[PDB]
RNA sequence: GCGGUGCGCCGCGACCGGCUCCGGGACGGCUGGGAAGGCCCCGGCGGGGAAGGUGGCCCGGGGGCCCCGGGUGUUACAGCC
RNA sequence: GCCACUUUUGGUAAGCAGAACUGGCGCUGCGGGAUGAACCGAACGCCGGGUUAAGGCGCCCGAUGCCGACGCUCAUCAGACC
RNA sequence: GCGCCGGAGCCUCGGUUGGCCUCGGAUAGCCGGUCCCCCGCCGGGGUCCGGUGCGGAGAGCCCUUCGUCCCGGGAAACGGGGCGGCCGGAAAGGGGGCCGCCCUCUCGCCCGUCACGCACCGCACGUUCGUGGGGAACCUGGCGCUAAACCAUUCGUAGACGAC
């Protein structure tokens, strides 16, 4: 009855300066912010949770309006605990700094 | 190098009464109350004796030119005590070759009015800064006392009076006019 | 003013480092910015330390500047510190943060389940002493 | 060389390779510092070319190891002698450290030629080290620490550990 | 969900670079009291720097030129705005989240304030070191208002000692309450105790 | 190359737009600074330019080469009656600069006044402050209005009453006054808000604002011109006659 | 039931292999057959040495026997080499 | 034809003119040098994963949000990378 | 035919997934109490007692959501929920505090006794702020309002035309 993801931000691609690669998200999970931190989030099940138009399918209930881009996290990036990721459908730009989940069921505890 | 430390101690006499809050000090004598704010200047105040004999203040991993305020800071307390216990008083005398300066003191002390400087009719109105007080002494025919108790203020309002009787755009080798400071000194001698 | 002092024979908490949670003593100063240091009751090898990772404490052990590891033991355990630490209000509060650190999730639950009354009690306490301020008042 | 963590002490020795003008040469013995031994002998040949008639080629390396630090628990006074190249003209140096090992205080006499001098590691040839008793010391910043009852405090404790917790609400405090 | 920041002790630079990330990564930063900033070296030349931003100026028609903010909280705002990407649609976004005030008016004198140590001049400085308060520059340049904030300034701190004298003396009668109520929470704060949140 | 006879600069930088004013009574940009220690006052007033005549006065002042002689002095006629104060308006002082607070106006409002509020006020019903005034003959509407003359006494800094022209007692053609206002500088903000109540929806002559002998300062839209050329507005130098393409 | 081929769409898991980035245990070699340090001076027996000089003694002052400053000198009620 | 390390001629000198060796640009993208024919790295089929070079890691802008080490430095014209 | 107060749905924009209701400020110094001492219209200082790697801690605090059913203990009784009057707000105004009221409760909280609630058969956008912002007509009542602007005409303090 609860929240059962943390909470995340899409800072940006996978990026150089002048290139930018999108196939690889970059995921700033709030409160961890160290790389030893970052070990718990690896493998993780992400997600980007957005709504839309016109209705779409829904597992397991009604017809909504959200949808979802799924996607793993695959490794850290950088000393601050910024991590890597990568979706099935690579992130539209809508999505820089927005809310992306990160849940916790493919757990390794 | 940075020395590791550097003290001096301010020998504190009976009839005066120094105290801290923090590093701003408090000064109470017999003339007055006078204090100063040190927080610019980092260092630790300790007041030690008991019957309250010694401020000692030193400083802890300083360079020279922060070294250098250790004994400015005793110089300051020292001074303080000078103008609580004793008083200062800057006796300074006006000079002139033709037009005699004529001094007249307003609102008891706190206003000086000098006219007739090299015989212009501009009134040189100059304001004693607040705690000081000028007046124009007997037993000596053109001399103007200051007398207060922090020398900045005294030395500052002196200062102010002997900036205003300045020639300009003339010989000043030559033009030996003014007020300067003559004798400075002690309202009440030890 | 200052009442912690660097001199020979201070034990100070380690703030980081490899040897982050335990006392030292302080046994000479080799720079401005490090210090050679030996905690013999509570395995720490003597060895050099910098002093921006020691914070130093209130206890003060007497011994040489040169006095070797065996002095140094024999001065600690007759001070008797590692008594004198745990008693102090520092590990208590240390330890507390350990504590709700290791703290488990049935327990958290626990904990919850508790301080909820634990501040119903309290809250419903202050307003009536409030009103009884009220009622003194007028 | 570049001064590359601390630098270690090396006792390495060499000597020419046998000839028919004399059998056996001399075997001579230096203390070098670098930070491993493949650089070490690569120094020793610098200095043992710039002294006497021998290189790479006509001679040979007899042993290169490792000095240890022969009391590394006690404090130490090292004096250390140098030969720096400036932008204008080289200069001799005297210069005095306190460190726990003669190759700590090396290396902390690089870093502060380094330092004050912009002395680069390959214009600083060293010369002698030797620790020094703390009577002989003539430097006032190392000795202002021979005192058997030295006292200071940590004054102005500036916060290490900012970004942790980065917008907080407490002002910090410096003052321990 | 709204960052509410200080700008009492913070260097000007050495905040607007973590406000800029941060507004970024998508908070809501309102930076209050900017009146308040301190500027490393010393202020002389600083206003230097400051005039030589006025000197600059387009000179066909400088009603074009370098709009030179002279109110405290927006000259913070543009250098915000210099290290933000400003020229598109994601800088402008960032720009549309932070708000920045002088003073601290209404809306956030009843929150409480957040302090960036990490770029506070108690620690990012020397002590021996001069610094300018960027308040008093902003009135020494032409920003008009700085004796008005400072009486609202003086108003609102005054209201606020109301408010922590009372809020004091409830913590009196909480703490006077624990003590007359602990023999009958002692099986309550005890196992909070042996958890760690009470020693 | 540079300039080669230097000559200073044609026109002045500091009325650069001069474009046609968006108003047409000139509005004061700054009143004087007031201090509590005067009797309260109106810094301003409102008249009508008439025309130019002549005077005769003997000067005393000495030391010139006219004095005691008797000059001729080109003098300017405003005509100026009496003012009708209508309304008061409250100001805070922000740190963005000096808002209005709480605007009141009185419960008679003469229709002189009631005009400026209409652009056209033949095909208007004229029903300007009409659901206004009824807050003064009710109990609870005047309970509101010392709530917010109280609220004014409180927070306001400067006060300035809402002033109009009497237009039925000019010759001009039009009947729409003109309203202003004009700041109290004076006491108080109570003794400013008593005076300024206690001579509301009444009359102000010029003799209680100006005093004979005393400089002034008059503002005002110029005598428009039109769309003139650069020798006409600028007064730059005319080119000489040979010149092709106009001079 | 067996074998092949596939699922309308969206997904999950399992093990195996390859390629990688780490993490955690444990064992051994060499060296000055490591250097120092630990425990059995207040390791054992005699011998010395000085100082960043402990006791003691003296001088001084802050006190109420403690602390501080200076001097003397060689283990004393600390130690070091 | 042009440029560059070093050698070198004329000229005070030149983003000037003239040679030698070798490498480049021209014919050549890519990362870096903010910007850029020639400099540093590196030469290219279309892609996924890992890792580097040169250069970097307050923010723009990926990466120091290390509890980095030792010093020097106050500029009313600070300093900041072939 | 419009605005406020008092229903079920439809279109569209989306972001979100507990709140922190506040001293001032120093940083070689702070925070909290007591007041026995002294002044000012409760505040401020002195003495004293506590803490000071801050625990009267943002490393923190508050709330904590499976629901109902019986019965027992601890807590509560002065409390919970729901109508009139008193104040508290102006920098960009507080959905706060207080006196009763007819109502009704031992239900709310913490430990236990008792079972029941599609146990939807391992599987994703679940769980909120949400009576969310904006737009249409279906709607039923009540207390209230029936205006200006622009053209056109005129003026000529204005004017290339507009504009004024
Ligand atoms: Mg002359
Ligand atoms: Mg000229
Ligand atoms: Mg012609
Ligand atoms: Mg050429
Ligand atoms: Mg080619
Ligand atoms: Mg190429
Ligand atoms: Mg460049
Ligand atoms: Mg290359
Ligand atoms: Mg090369
Ligand atoms: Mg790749
Ligand atoms: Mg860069
Ligand atoms: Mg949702």
């Amino acid at each position: 009855s609860g929240r059962l993801w943390c909470k995340a931000i899409f800072a940006g691609y996978k990026r150089g300066l002048r290139n930018q690669r999108e196939h690889t998200a970059l995921l700033k999970i709030e409160g961890v912010y160290a790389r030893d931190e970052t070990e718990f989030y690896l493998g993780k099940r992400c997600a980007y949770v957005y709504k839309a138009k016109n209705n779409t399918v829904t597992p397991g209930g009604k017809p909504n309006k959200t949808r979802v881009i799924w996607g793993k996290v695959t490794r850290a990036h950088g000393n601050s605990g910024m991590v890597r990721a990568k979706f099935r459908s690579n992130l539209p730009a809508k999505a820089i700094g927005h809310r992306i989940r990160v849940m916790l069921y493919p757990s390794r505890i | 190098m940075k020395t590791i430390l550097s003290n001096q101690t301010v020998d504190i006499p009976e009839n005066v009464d120094i105290s801290l809050k923090g590093r701003t000090v408090i000064v109470k004598g017999p003339r007055g109350t006078l204090r100063r704010d040190f927080n610019h200047i980092n260092v630790e105040l300790s007041l030690l004796g008991k019957k309250k004999k010694r401020l000692r203040v030193d400083k802890w991993w300083g360079n020279r030119k922060e070294l250098a305020t250790v004994r400015t800071i005793c110089s300051h307390v020292q001074n303080m005590i000078k103008g609580v216990t004793l008083g200062f008083r800057y006796k300074m005398r006006s000079v002139y070759a033709h037009f005699p300066i004529n001094v007249v003191i307003q609102e008891n002390g706190s206003l000086v009015e000098i006219r007739n400087f090299l015989g212009e009719k501009y009134i040189r109105r100059v304001r004693m800064r607040p705690g000081v007080a000028c007046s124009v002494s007997q037993a000596q025919k053109d001399e103007l006392v200051l007398e207060g108790n922090d020398i900045e203020l005294v030395s500052n309002s002196a200062a102010l009076i002997q900036q205003a009787t300045t020639v300009k755009n003339k010989d000043i080798r030559k033009f030996l006019d003014g007020i300067y400071v003559s004798e400075k000194g002690t309202v009440q001698q030890a | 003013v200052f009442r912690r002092f660097v001199e020979v024979g201070r034990v100070a908490y380690v703030s980081f480092g490899p040897h982050a949670g335990k006392l030292v003593a302080i046994v000479d100063v080799i720079d401005q910015n490090r210090a050679l240091v030996d905690g013999p009751c509570t395995r720490v090898r003597r060895q050099a330390m910098p002093f921006k990772c020691m914070q130093l404490t209130d206890f003060i052990l007497k011994f040489p500047h040169s006095a070797r590891q065996k002095y140094v033991r024999k001065a600690w355990e007759k001070a008797d510190i590692n008594t004198k630490w745990a008693a102090t209000r520092w590990a208590k509060k240390i330890e507390a943060r350990e504590r709700k650190a290791k703290m488990t999730d049935f327990d958290r639950y626990k904990v919850m389940k508790a301080k909820k009354m634990r501040n119903r009690i309290i809250k419903n306490e202050v307003k009536k002493l409030q009103r009884a301020a009220l009622l003194k008042a007028s | 060389m570049k001064a590359s963590g601390t630098l270690r002490e090396y006792k390495v020795v060499g000597r020419c390779l046998p000839t028919p003008k004399c059998r056996t040469p001399p075997l001579y013995r230096m203390r070098i510092f670098a930070p491993n031994h493949v650089v070490a002998k690569s120094r020793f040949w610098y200095f043992v070319s710039q002294l006497k008639k021998m290189k790479k080629s006509s001679g040979e390396i007899v042993y290169c190891g490792q000095v240890f630090e022969k009391s590394p628990l006690r404090v130490k006074n090292f004096g250390i002698w140098l030969r720096y190249d400036s932008r204008s003209g080289t200069h001799n140096m005297y210069r005095e450290y306190r460190d726990l090992t003669t190759a700590g205080a090396v290396t902390q006499c690089y870093r502060d030629m380094g330092a004050r001098h912009r002395a680069r590691a390959h214009s600083i040839q060293i010369m002698k080290v030797e620790e020094i008793a703390a009577s002989k010391c003539r430097r006032p910043a190392v000795k202002q620490f021979h005192d058997s009852k030295i006292k200071f405090p940590l004054p102005h404790r500036v916060l290490r550990r900012q970004h942790k917790p980065r917008f907080t609400t407490k002002r910090p405090n410096t003052f321990f | 969900q709204v960052l509410v920041l200080d700008g009492r002790g913070h260097l000007l630079g050495r905040l607007a670079a973590i406000v800029a990330k941060q507004v970024l990564l998508g908070r809501k930063v309102v930076v209050v009291r900017c009146e308040g900033i301190n500027i490393s070296g010393n202020f002389y030349r600083n206003k230097l720097k400051y005039l030589a931003f006025l000197r600059k100026r387009m000179n066909t028609n400088p009603s074009r030129g370098p709009y030179h903010f002279r109110a405290p909280s927006r000259i913070f705002w543009r250098t915000v705005r210099g290290m933000l990407p400003h020229k598109t649609k994601r800088g402008q976004a960032a720009l549309d989240r932070l708000k920045v005030f002088d003073g601290i008016p209404p809306p956030y004198d009843k929150k409480k304030r957040m302090v960036v140590p990490a770029a506070l001049k108690v620690v990012r400085l020397k002590p021996t070191r001069k610094f300018a308060y960027l308040g008093r520059l902003a009135h020494e340049v032409g920003w008009k208002y700085q004796a008005v904030t400072a009486t609202l300034e003086e108003k609102r701190k005054e209201k606020a000692k109301i408010h922590y004298r009372k809020k004091k003396q409830l913590m009196r009668l909480r703490k006077q309450a624990e003590k007359n109520v602990e023999k009958k929470i002692s099986k309550f704060t005890d196992v909070l105790k042996t958890h760690g949140l009470l020693v | 190359s540079h300039r080669k006879f230097s000559a200073p600069r044609h026109g002045s930088l500091g009325f650069l737009p001069r474009k046609r004013s968006s108003r047409h009574r000139g509005k004061v940009k700054s009143f004087p600074k007031d201090d509590p220690s005067k009797p309260v006052h109106l810094t301003a007033f409102l008249g009508y330019k008439a025309g130019m005549t002549h005077i005769v006065r003997e000067v005393d002042r000495p030391g010139s080469k006219v004095n005691k002689k008797e000059v001729v002095e080109a003098v300017t006629i405003v005509e100026t009656p009496p003012m009708v104060v209508v309304g008061i308006v409250g100001y805070v002082e922000t740190p963005r600069g000096l808002r209005t607070f709480k605007t009141v106006f009185a419960e008679h409002i003469s229709d002189e006044c009631k005009r400026r509020f209409y652009k056209n006020w033949h095909k208007s019903k004229k029903k300007a402050f009409t659901k206004y005034c009824k807050k003064w003959q009710d109990d609870a509407g005047k309970r509101q209005l010392d709530k917010d003359f109280s609220s004014m006494k409180k927070y306001c800094q400067v006060i300035r009453v809402l002033a109009h022209t009497q237009m039925r007692l000019l010759p001009l053609r039009q009947k729409k006054a003109h309203l202003m206002e004009i700041q109290v500088n004076g006491g108080t903000v109570a003794e400013k808000l008593d005076w300024a109540r206690e001579r509301l929806e009444q009359q102000v002559p010029v003799s209680q604002v100006f005093g004979q002998d005393e400089m002034i300062d008059v503002i005002g839209v110029t005598k428009g011109k039109g769309y003139k050329g650069v020798t006409s507005r600028w007064h730059t130098k005319k080119l000489p006659r040979k010149t092709h393409r106009g001079l």
